[PDB]
């Protein structure tokens, strides 16, 4: 078991910007450190983006220009740079990780955050 | 009620000469055939070329439609205007097609499209008709078609050069010129603007002004090319013989319609009846088997280069691998046999793949971008994915536990091969044209029509790659010739009172047995290679039989 740990919710106006990042503590061994998910009132995840492994990255298409992953692995975190919030689309965001450990793969996920938008 | 008049008219024609207006006018005309060979190479090859990487033939419906219509009305209203009607239309809608965002309005835009482009060819061929001599109504008649030869290289060259994939069915957006399909649709219908802007340089045909009763227009425009034919020499300036040959709309379209309707049944009568049952039998028969053989060509093309990959597909039996990190693309078709305990494959691009009777467990997918590639009887047990191409669209029935996906993501032969069919057929006119006066037109469309039944069986020694394209252009040669004689006969045979109606009528039959026989033959590509060669024989069997029971060139 790796800890997780999440942040980052709360009020923010289109057009301003919020850091939601991503901790984890604890049997961490060179892991796919946590990228992001939406939930929706509907029992449902939608994946936002990742920074996990490497310097690469893949983002959805459905957070183009709105969802930016940037990550620190000598920090083990991950930050979700939050911009273009246009306000419908809040959500709960989460936090998934992937032990990538000897014993083969497990994965994390946290409680997650919730997002609103100022206006 | 002699006609007289027709008699007196080809006088005149034949006093005129054949002079440089008939050549500009020929160049104009063929404009708006090659108008109609991009529309239906677009129609027939490239339109259902959009695919998930065929509720295309609705133009062909939209087609026989305009057809009707336009041919109808060029003998009440005129033959110019409904021509340059018909390619405005087709135009207009040609560029609103090019914006649309999404497959049904585009669908409905080429079908208003395919309504003028129809109606375009039996207006081309009557009004071309009569300014030529009776002499030569074979000779520049049939050159009058390589146009649509040319329209159909001009199509699939630009195909081939700026739209060499395929599949956007599905793909689409609000953009302009992202995809390329949306370059084609422009560069496709230009031919028709040209064709718009040339024909305001032509005079109305002599004939229909003649019919209606307004001699002196007539006699105006065949003034008009007796003047331009002597000047083109520059010394002879002979000179013309003159001589004497609110409730308000609502009736006027129901009396142009009952007009019509006149002149439709006309056509079926003591006399024309036997002719015009004659001329659907032949013309069904004709167009069913070129365009049902046309669209079976590449198919079979397609499906014999499919059994050769299928034929080409080997495969080993998988070990046990401790983290195998295959880091190398495979196009190896199936690895059956798989243990695979703590996989770590990782940025791997499979086609043609398939993995059978495998295991995995702890294994670790990071990025594959699988194409065709499918599991089946794959006992995963807590595997992660992360990044994949992986669905149940890609996966089939097999047991899975514990198996997560973080994270997911989101042509060029066909116009070749058409490409030299549509260029193989240029020999059939430059052969057709410069005998069709010496040898005859019932007697070359007899001879036409037995050649493309013997040939329809040769279709089917040539299961190679390479003789498949020898037949096709094979077949495209001989039945040319066919086409251009009936083209003729069709023409001299009814008067100017009822040419266009009759024509576009047969026109819209041919297009309905375009619809049927692409379906049918579709329906059945690779049966034995028998169905599209018994059929096709049959049909062009019962063309060439009535072929010989036409009333000569007088009638
Ligand atoms: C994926 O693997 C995990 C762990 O290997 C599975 O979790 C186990 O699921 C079973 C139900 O199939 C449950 O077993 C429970 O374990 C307690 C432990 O004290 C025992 O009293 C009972 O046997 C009880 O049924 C439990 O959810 C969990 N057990 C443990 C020890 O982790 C999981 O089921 C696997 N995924 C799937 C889809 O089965
Ligand atoms: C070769 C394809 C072909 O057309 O076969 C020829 C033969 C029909 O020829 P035919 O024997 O009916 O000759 C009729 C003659 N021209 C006349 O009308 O006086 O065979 C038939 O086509 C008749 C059977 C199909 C109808
Ligand atoms: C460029 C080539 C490969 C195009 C192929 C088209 C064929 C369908 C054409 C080419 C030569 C044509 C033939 C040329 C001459 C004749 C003889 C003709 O009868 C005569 O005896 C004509 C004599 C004359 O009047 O000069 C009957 C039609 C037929 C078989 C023609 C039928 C149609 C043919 C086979
Ligand atoms: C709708 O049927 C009334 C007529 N249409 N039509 C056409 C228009 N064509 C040509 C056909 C193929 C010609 C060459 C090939 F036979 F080898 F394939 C396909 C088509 O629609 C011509 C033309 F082009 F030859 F001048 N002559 C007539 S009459
Ligand atoms: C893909 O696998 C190849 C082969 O294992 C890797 O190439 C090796 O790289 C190491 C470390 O520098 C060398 O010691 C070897 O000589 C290489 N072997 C070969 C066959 O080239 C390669 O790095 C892997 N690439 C990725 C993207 O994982
Ligand atoms: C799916 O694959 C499994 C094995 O991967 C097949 O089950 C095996 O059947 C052989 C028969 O000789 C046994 O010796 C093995 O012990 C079986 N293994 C397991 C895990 O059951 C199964 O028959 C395959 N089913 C299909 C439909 O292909």
């Amino acid at each position: 078991q790796v800890q997780l740990v999440e942040s980052g919710g709360g009020l923010v106006q289109p057009g301003g910007s919020l850091r939601l990042s991503c901790a984890a503590s604890g049997s961490i061994f060179n892991m796919r450190v946590m990228g992001w998910y939406r939930q929706a009132p509907g029992e449902q995840r939608e994946s936002v983006a990742s920074m996990a492994s490497g310097d690469k990255t893949t983002y959805a298409d459905s957070v183009k220009g709105r969802f930016t992953i940037s990550r620190d692995n000598a920090k083990n975190t991950v930050a979700l740079q939050m911009n273009s919030l246009k306000p419908e689309d809040t959500a709960v965001y989460y936090c998934h990780a992937v032990d990538l450990t000897r014993n083969g793969p497990r994965v994390y996920w946290g409680q997650g955050t919730q997002v609103t938008v100022s206006s | 009620e002699r006609e007289e008049l027709a008699q007196q008219y080809e006088a005149i024609l034949r006093e005129c000469g054949h002079g440089r207006f008939q050549w500009t006018l020929y160049f104009v005309l063929g404009l708006a055939l090659m108008a109609d060979g991009v529309e239906v190479f677009v129609v027939g090859f490239v339109l259902p070329s959009a695919e998930k990487d065929m509720l295309g033939l609705i133009v062909y419906l939209g087609m026989m439609v305009g057809a009707f219509l336009w041919g109808g009305l060029a003998d009440r209203l005129g033959r110019r205007q409904c021509l340059l009607i018909s390619l405005s239309v087709n135009s207009v809608f040609a560029f609103f097609s090019s914006f649309v965002q999404g497959y049904g309005t585009f669908l409905f835009c080429r079908l208003l499209s395919g309504v003028g482009i129809g109606g375009s060819i039996p207006i081309v061929f009557s009004y071309f008709s009569e300014f030529l001599a009776q002499e030569k109504r074979g000779e520049h008649l049939s050159w009058l078609c390589m146009f649509w030869m040319i329209g159909g290289v001009y199509a699939a060259a630009m195909a081939w050069a700026i739209i060499p994939h395929y599949g956007w069915s599905f793909q689409m957006g609000s953009a302009y010129q992202f995809h390329s399909w949306r370059v084609f649709v422009l560069v496709c219908a230009f031919p028709s603007v040209f064709a718009i802007g040339a024909l305001t340089t032509q005079p109305e045909s002599p004939r229909f002004f003649l019919e209606n009763g307004k001699h002196d227009e007539a006699w105006m425009v065949l003034k008009q090319v007796h003047d331009t034919n002597m000047r083109a020499k520059g010394h002879p300036e002979r000179v013309f013989s003159v001589t004497h040959i609110y409730q308000r709309w609502g009736v006027r379209a129901l009396s142009l319609g009952g007009q019509v309707w006149g002149n439709f049944l006309s056509c079926f009568g003591p006399e024309y009846r036997r002719i015009t049952l004659m001329m659907m039998g032949v013309w069904f028969t004709m167009s069913f088997s070129y365009y049902g053989l046309t669209v079976w060509f590449p198919d079979m093309i397609r499906h014999l280069q499919a059994v050769d990959y299928a034929s080409r597909t080997k495969v080993f039996p998988g070990e046990r691998v401790e983290h195998v990190t295959f880091n190398f693309t495979l196009e190896n078709q199936i690895h059956r046999g798989g243990q695979y305990f703590n996989d770590k494959f990782i940025g791997l691009r499979l086609k043609s793949v398939s993995f059978e009777d495998s295991l995995f467990e702890e294994c670790y997918f990071e990025d594959v971008t699988s194409s065709n590639t499918f599991f089946r009887n794959c006992t995963f047990i807590n595997t992660v994915f992360y990044n994949t191409d992986l669905f149940e669209y890609k996966f089939v029935n097999s047991r899975l536990i514990n198996s997560t996906f973080l994270h997911n993501k989101e042509a060029y032969m066909v116009y070749f091969v058409s490409f030299l069919g549509t260029l193989a057929v240029l020999p059939g006119n430059i052969v057709s044209a410069l005998l069709m006066d010496k040898i005859g037109r019932l007697r070359m469309l007899a001879g036409s029509s037995v050649m493309s039944c013997v040939s329809c069986f040769f279709l089917s020694f040539g299961n190679s790659e390479s003789a498949m394209i020898a037949l096709l252009c094979l077949f495209g040669g001989v039945s040319i010739a066919s086409w251009n004689a009936l083209d003729v006969l069709t023409v001299e045979l009814y008067p100017s009172d009822k040419r266009t109606t009759a024509f576009g009528f047969l026109n819209a039959l041919c297009k309905l047995a375009a619809v049927l026989g692409i379906s049918i033959f579709t329906s059945f590509v690779g049966i034995t290679k028998a169905a599209p060669i018994l059929f096709a024989s049959a049909a062009l069997a019962l063309g060439s039989s009535l072929a010989l029971k036409l009333p000569e060139t007088r009638g």
